[PDB]
């Protein structure tokens, strides 16, 4: 009884845990994501640029 | 002396800057579009993933409810 | 007996999910705190590429 007590305890607090960490990982991959598009955004800047460039 | 001013700086001052055009103009058609397209195939992967997870806890929810 | 074969089962199963996803998000926090200094890095020298040009 014990045992199976801490189990299941221990098993709840880590399911709660880890649908934390999944809350976690998407917001970070979104953010990521979010970030590296405004970057290539920014590159494209710079590729018309470097077509204006081709002037030379 | 001063005759190869030009043959230094004339080669240098036409085929640098088209050569680093073409770099910038191949790295940005490699780079932006394909970072673009993998984080928008990413993001919906992870929206798959979020709703096998929301519907295992629901059903795991449902049936431990005890 | 049985119940706390399942139970601990369930737990272990658990627990190396926990550690996985830990992994996963220590890389992913690698790669985009690297993007990150990347952006601060090309805007910085990109504002250093305006002050030469305010210069000449």
């Amino acid at each position: 009884s014990d045992k199976l007590k801490e189990a299941e305890t221990r098993a709840e607090f880590a399911e709660r845990s880890v649908t934390k960490l999944e809350k976690s990982i998407d917001d970070l991959e979104d953010e990521l994501y979010a970030q590296k598009l405004k970057y290539k955004a920014i590159s494209e800047e710079l590729d018309h640029a470097l077509n204006d460039m081709t002037s030379i | 002396d001063f005759d190869d001013i030009h043959r230094k700086r004339m080669e240098k001052d036409l085929n640098e800057l088209q050569a680093l055009i073409e770099a910038h103009f191949e790295n940005r058609k490699k780079e932006e579009e394909e970072l673009v397209s993998l984080k928008d195939r990413i993001e919906r992967r992870r929206a798959e993933r979020a709703e096998q997870q929301r519907i295992r806890n629901e059903r795991e929810k449902e049936r431990q409810n005890r």
